[PDB]
RNA sequence: UAAUUGCGAUAACGAACGAGACCUUAACCUGCUAAAUAGCCCGUAUUGCUUUGGCAGUACGCUGGCUUCUUAGAGGGACUAUCGGCUCAAGCCGAUGGAAGUUUGAGGCAAUAACAGGUCUGUGAUGCCCUUAGAUGUUCUGGGCCGCACGCGCGCUACACUGACACAGCCAGCGAGUACUCCCUUGGCCGGAAGGUCCGGGUAAUCUUGUUAAACUGUGUCGUGCUGGGGAUAGAGCAUUGCAAUUAUUGCUCUUCAACGAGGAAUCCCUAGUAAGCGCAAGUCAUCAGCUUGCGUUGAUUACGUCCCUGCCCUUUGUACACACC
């Protein structure tokens, strides 16, 4: 028994593998509470304290994550945990504990779910940014 | 305690700690103050002012003998003394009245250094129109 | 005998017909074929300056061509690659690798 | 004319050594994959080497 | 020593050794200012329509 | 459940959401019921940093934890544009001090800091061509909580400006002068100023 | 004078020679019966609750 | 730091070793 | 019950406790220099630490032991910082491969780490990674 | 130009062992402005005070450190 | 309506350009196709703790299966879909669902007519004029384009504690790279650094390279002092590129430590992954990037409105203007 997901922020994604047995959550090895920045790791819990403690408790979830920046891939780690419990209670539980699982992360926040489609804006001519422009005089 | 002394020919405070208490005596920078209490064998949490006068005597003889002390060759602002062919390191007086002397040598050869210096301007290639920028208008009329 | 053939060009057309007619008939003779192998596109930019006199407002071109790789590993003696190849139409270029 | 004197000085680098392969222009030369055209011919001749504007 | 368009004489001395000598031979000449002109500051360049 | 991943901090407030995991938000009320619909603390959040798209285009920001606003303040000049984390760091070390300060639920400082910063009245200029007239207008609420938050925090951030008082326990003054109504705060002095001269231009 | 709030009903349209203020159509929830206009600077919309000092001036256009 | 009787019959090497960076490259 | 190794152990924590317990052993051979050098182009002062090379030895054995291989080039870039360069923006600029050299030489004469010849670098040993796993044990053990 | 003294003499010992018990918060600033010290000194005070057990600690950031009473 | 965009009225009817449409690119697909120049699972051997099942564990012909991640082709997907309002219509507002509801975001292309706009110094593209053996052709040495009382424009670094410094933690993307000669360079050795040397890889999803970028986070030193902020000017020494480094090419070490405490009258850019901060690659290139072209990281405040200023489009109107209110 064992599903993959993954979740995106800007470059930056975390393929995650759900497995049955004992309760435990590693990030690339490390353990989830000693991945990220301390200030930041705040976020990562929160999809576990949104669910229930006991609901990890039989899962076995192993993250890879890399691409982007260090703020970035901590939202794609607590994106990618959030996706991996509510797959595994959907292929092996029945989808009406999935459904309330899944509204319990929506209307908190639809971003543990979905992606955020937002990329970085090409750069344009005649400026430093996409759209800031260079100074101009005219005397 | 001891909130002034002297060392050298410069005030030194007291108050602030050796190593940049040590900066003020002019030759004597951040790093090269640094690797001087390390050598002294003086503790670096303790200010300047709190010093014994033994170890005060430690660190202004130390200055003036850099090589004796195990000091790497690196380090002398002079590595090769033109007129001698000796490493030295210069400390405050000596440095003003040893610039005079490089410019006097340059001066008394005519050469292009020390004519660019005798007359005031940049000496490193610079560009010296929109920003020498010396004096004022000087308007048209 | 294992063969690698690589197929390099500019037209996607053009060169996922030839893979696809390629591979196409290897099956019709019955060989092992691994692949088609569509390798990372290569794009080539060269930034220009469209003013000739570089007066007026600064406008810049942006050239790109884009180069298309694939990869095909065949199962076959020479013999039969000589005979496998060749009909490829133009803007393609075929490498063989002996192995 | 004296071949120890007449171009005597050498040319391995500079701007002078590369020059545009069609009107033998030295300023604003692109050589970025060995086209060794200047710019002002290269916009001429964009579309038969294979370049086209997308964006 | 040619310096642009003239040579200057120079006489070597045991205190010019490690220089070049261009460095007795100034090719440029100090800068004496003279008088601004009429386009040297904005408040200038208006030229009168009678 | 070999493995505890949550650590012991963590585990000890299960119950409900706590903001930096110490304070709650259900004993924080507001005494202007006209900003309590622009003022979000309905909704707990555990950390000030949330990447809301919340420009979407208009009136999305209301529904923006206040928690939330006051962190983005922070950030404003030009060498901290683009620090959101060290922003976290003072707001979160703020609110601990308003707690040893005053002993209350930081949060509800917090609250009345905000409603007691915005102006209530407002005066536009008009008039033609340099013929400069004002004229005194009411002030939306959704103004008055930008006005309190930016208020607030450009008097922390200017009082810690060369000054051996940090911005983390600077912040936390204003914020307990401006609840407690003091007109030590700067906030205070200038909505005060800005009240007064649309009062004289009515 | 007391201050007092208002529900606000209608939002009339933007006024001023620039745009910035708005003018909204008021009432009182102290008197029901009792409607007014007034300016607004700032994002205003329906149902919100002002805060008004020396409710006594009507609205002008700027 | 060589005396200047030497110094105007001293060896190519000699007077590389002791001669600015700049002359020893040339 | 575990059973742990480097993987679950705070990084500050583990690196203090292993440069702890090379200084209290002693047997690391240190450079005379150590007390001269700033660790690179692009740093300004001195460490401000008479203990920082067994800190440096201690950060750059966990890097080893985490990574495939590492040489002193690899190194260099890791532990290269942004240069003050005056007036003009500020450059990446690598770290005194002196230094990192002869870290990795005083880690391969303690058997913590040692030379791979098909690979190039240098790669954790059987000991080294044994002596980390010890480390790690007591880190959870002083916590 | 407020000189912040850099060797806690009598006077100042006495008053700062005599009246950090009564501050509620303790912080660098805090002793800076009721003390007139340097702020390496004030943070020194600070570690000498928690090892006699007098204040507690409530923020061990490197950065920036909150000192309060222990009653 | 963003739109001469449409609904309609109608001495007009039917059309052609431009707009839109179109093409490139970003976001979706656990659906298809198939990957040893990308990964995952499985197993083999082995490593350390536990030895009670867990580690980036480590190992190309160590491997049976698969394509979620990556690559890239065909396709699907959004069309304002549904719902609640206003309205005859065109359409407009809000909510739900959805990856996406401003034309979904950003670009490319882009009409008639014209400028005495710029380019004769891009062109063997050229008319006329000038010169053509003491050349205004061509080549070689040196110098100059950098020269400095002064005015202006585009920028870099800063005036610090939301900070500087020292260690520790430590995450990207767009790309480039070797033939008549060295291009990107790994690893080993020496050195304080810049660098030097030796064996090798790569004509490239293979090697440089996970380009371990910087900003940033943690623990310490500093402390409201033009101070450990700031790095201008300058002295000395050492290397590198080049046939040549002087008017310092550039790089490194030490030392010297100027104005500057947020900036007048004025003025520029900008509405969401945007401004701003931070760095990286490419172009130039034997060497030099404070420049430009792109790329990524962190990531906001405030409108979502108006014609008040500066301009633009349409209609009515006045004109002694047509080189057209300069
Ligand atoms: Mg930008
Ligand atoms: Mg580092
Ligand atoms: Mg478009
Ligand atoms: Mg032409
Ligand atoms: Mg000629
Ligand atoms: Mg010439
Ligand atoms: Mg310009
Ligand atoms: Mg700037
Ligand atoms: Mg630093
Ligand atoms: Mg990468
Ligand atoms: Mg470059
Ligand atoms: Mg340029
Ligand atoms: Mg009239
Ligand atoms: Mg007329």
């Amino acid at each position: 028994q064992a599903v993959q997901v993954f979740g995106k922020k800007k470059n930056a994604t975390a393929v995650a593998r759900c497995v049955q047995g004992k309760g435990l959550i590693k990030v690339n090895g490390v353990p989830l509470k000693l991945y990220a920045p301390e200030i930041l790791r705040a976020k990562l819990y929160e999809p576990i304290l949104l669910l229930g403690t006991d609901k990890f408790a039989e899962v076995d979830i192993r993250l890879k994550v890399s691409g982007g920046g260090h703020v970035s891939q901590v939202y794609a780690v607590r994106q990618a945990i959030a996706k991996a419990i509510v797959a595994y209670y959907a292929k092996y539980v029945d989808e009406h504990s999935k459904n309330t699982l899944k509204t319990a992360l929506i209307q908190f926040d639809r971003t543990l779910l979905v992606a955020d489609p937002r990329r970085c804006e090409p750069k344009k001519f005649g400026g430093k940014g996409a759209r800031s422009r260079f100074q101009k005089s005219y005397r | 305690f001891n909130h002034i002394l002297r060392l050298l020919n410069t005030n030194v405070d007291g108050k602030q700690k050796v190593v940049y208490s040590l900066t003020k005596i002019k030759g004597v920078g951040r790093r090269y103050s640094n690797l001087v209490c390390k050598k002294a064998d003086v503790d670096l949490s303790k200010r300047a002012g709190e010093l014994t006068s033994e170890e005060l005597e430690r660190i202004v003889t130390i200055m003036q003998n850099p090589t004796a002390y195990k000091i790497p060759a690196w380090f002398l602002n002079r590595q090769r003394d033109i007129v001698d062919g000796k490493d030295s390191q210069i400390l405050a007086n000596g440095v003003d009245s040893k610039l005079r002397d490089d410019l006097e040598r340059l001066k008394k050869i005519r050469a292009h250094r020390g004519l660019r210096h005798y007359w005031g301007l940049r000496v490193r290639g610079q560009h010296t129109k929109t920003t020498g920028r010396r004096g004022r208008t000087v308007g048209v009329s | 005998h294992r063969v690698r053939i690589t197929l390099t060009s500019r037209k996607v057309q053009a060169l996922e017909k030839v893979c696809s007619e390629l591979v196409e008939r290897a099956k019709t003779k019955d060989l092992r074929v691994k692949g088609p192998v569509r390798l990372p596109t290569k794009i080539l930019k060269i930034t220009t300056r469209k003013s000739p006199c570089g007066e007026g407002s600064k406008t810049w071109d942006l050239f790109e061509m884009r180069i298309h790789k694939r990869l095909i590993d065949l199962t076959a003696p020479t013999e039969i690659v000589k005979q496998i190849i060749v009909n490829i139409e133009a803007g393609v270029e075929v490498e063989v690798t002996i192995a | 004319s004296h071949e120890s004197v007449w171009n005597s000085r050498p040319r391995t680098y500079g701007k002078g050594s590369r020059s545009c392969r069609v009107c033998t222009h030295s300023a604003g030369l692109i050589r970025k994959y060995g086209l060794n055209i200047c710019r002002q011919c290269f916009r001429e001749k964009a579309n038969d080497i294979g370049f086209t504007k997308h964006r | 020593i040619y310096s642009g368009k003239e040579f200057n004489q120079v006489e070597i001395k045991p205190e010019m050794v490690g220089h070049y000598l261009a460095e007795f031979s100034i090719s440029y000449k100090p800068v004496k200012h003279g008088r601004p002109g009429i386009g040297a500051t904005h408040s200038s360049r208006f030229i009168p329509l009678k | 459940s070999q493995y505890e991943v949550l650590p012991k901090e963590v585990l000890a407030e299960v119950g409900s959401v706590k903001l930096f995991n110490r304070w709650s938000y259900e004993d924080v009320e507001i005494r202007d019921i006209s900003l309590t619909d622009y003022i979000q603390i309905r909704s707990p959040v555990y950390l000030p940093h949330s990447a809301g798209r919340y420009a979407a285009k208009r009136f999305r920001k209301a529904n923006c934890p206040i928690i939330e606003r006051l962190t983005n303040s922070l950030m404003m000049h030009g060498r901290n544009n683009g620090k959101k984390l060290m922003a976290v760091r003072i707001v979160a070390h703020a609110f601990e001090i308003i707690h040893l300060m005053t002993d209350q639920n930081p949060i509800q400082i917090a609250v009345d800091a905000i409603v007691n910063c915005g102006p209530r009245e407002d005066s536009t200029r008009i008039g033609s061509a340099g013929t400069v007239r004002r004229q005194a207008v009411d002030v939306s609420p959704l103004r008055r909580v930008n006005q309190a938050i930016a208020l607030l925090t450009t008097g922390a951030r200017e009082a810690s400006f060369r000054n051996v008082k940090s911005i983390a326990e600077c912040l936390a003054e204003e914020l307990i002068n401006a609840a407690k109504g003091s007109s030590n705060s700067y906030a205070i002095k200038k909505k005060d100023e800005l009240e007064r001269v649309a009062k004289s231009n009515r | 004078a007391p201050v007092k709030l208002v529900k606000v009903t209608r939002v009339l349209g933007r006024t001023g020679s620039r745009g910035g203020v708005t003018q909204v159509r008021v009432e009182f929830m102290d008197d029901q019966t009792r409607s007014i206009i007034r300016n607004v600077k700032g994002p205003v919309r329906e149902d919100d609750i002002l805060v008004l000092l020396e409710s006594e001036r009507e609205a002008r256009r700027l | 730091g060589i005396d200047l009787d030497a110094l105007l019959d001293l060896g190519s090497d000699e007077l590389r070793d002791v001669v600015h960076a700049r002359a020893r490259r040339r | 019950p575990g059973g742990v190794t480097v993987r679950d152990v705070e990084p500050h924590k583990f690196v203090n406790a292993y440069a702890a317990f090379l200084k209290r052993q002693g047997k690391l051979p240190v450079p005379g220099w150590v007390d001269t050098v700033k660790t690179g182009p692009a740093k300004e002062m001195p460490p401000q630490d008479i203990d920082w090379f067994y800190v440096r030895a201690a950060s750059v054995a966990r890097h080893v032991y985490l990574r495939k291989t590492v040489g002193v080039g690899r190194l260099r870039r890791v532990h290269g910082t942004a240069k003050n360069r005056g007036s003009r923006p500020s450059h990446h600029v690598e770290a005194s491969g002196s230094v990192d050299r002869k870290v990795l030489q005083a880690l391969e004469k303690i058997g913590v780490l040692e030379h791979d010849e098909e690979k190039g670098g240098r790669r954790i040993t059987q000991q080294g990674q044994r002596d980390l796993d010890r480390i790690a044990q007591t880190v959870i053990e002083a916590d | 130009k407020a000189q912040h003294a850099v060797i806690l003499d009598k006077s100042t010992s006495d008053k700062l062992y005599k009246d950090v018990q009564s501050y509620r918060l303790v912080t660098v600033a805090t002793l800076v402005d009721r003390l007139k010290i340097n702020g390496s000194l004030a943070r020194r005070c600070l570690k000498d005070l928690e090892e006699k057990g007098q204040i507690k600690q409530v923020v061990g950031h490197s950065k920036m450190k909150i000192y309060t009473r222990a009653i």
